[PDB]
């Protein structure tokens, strides 16, 4: 009712120019919250268990 | 009282299960000694070879002696009844109160 469905249309943007800065940072930030999970998983075994 | 291979039988049971408990309890410390190697304090990187190994030769070695039990069950097939008795044994106590009450040294 609100509008006729034509809404989402393709479109192209380029994808960013890669450096250090970002990916490093990304990757050992998630390894900040897998070590996160894993300290968790361990909590949550020991309680189980 | 259950003749005794039935004893024995559910004493390799119960221990059967004990085992299991122990190696539950095992799981517990591993997990618990995994986060801090994890941390990364190696004065505890000897004790997990331990634990491992002992956590693995619970897990099989249970396995196997179930195992041994189920085959035991296989061969075991093979190997009121006492109603055809009970009146006669009743009978017989009858007659013992009979006999101590005819004897009256007896009832003291």
């Amino acid at each position: 009712k609100v509008v006729k469905p034509s809404s989402l249309n393709s479109d192209k943007i380029p994808y960013v120019a890669p450096t250090k800065k970002e990916y490093i940072e990304l990757d050992i930030l998630n390894k900040g919250w897998k070590l996160q999970s894993l300290n968790e998983s361990k909590d949550l075994l020991r309680a189980s268990f | 009282m259950q003749p005794p291979y039935i004893q024995e039988r559910l004493k390799s049971l119960n221990d059967i299960e004990t085992q299991l408990c122990s190696m539950l309890q095992e799981a517990s410390q591993v997990t618990f000694i995994f986060g801090e190697l994890k941390r990364g304090n190696e004065s505890v990187k000897p004790q997990f070879e331990n634990h491992v190994k002992q956590f693995y030769e619970r897990l099989d070695k249970s396995t196997t002696q179930l195992r041994k039990e189920i085959q035991l069950l296989d061969e075991n097939v093979g190997t009121n009844k006492k109603a055809l008795g009970q009146d006669t044994e009743k009978m017989e106590e009858q007659l013992d109160l009979l006999s101590a009450i005819l004897d009256p040294s007896k009832s003291k």
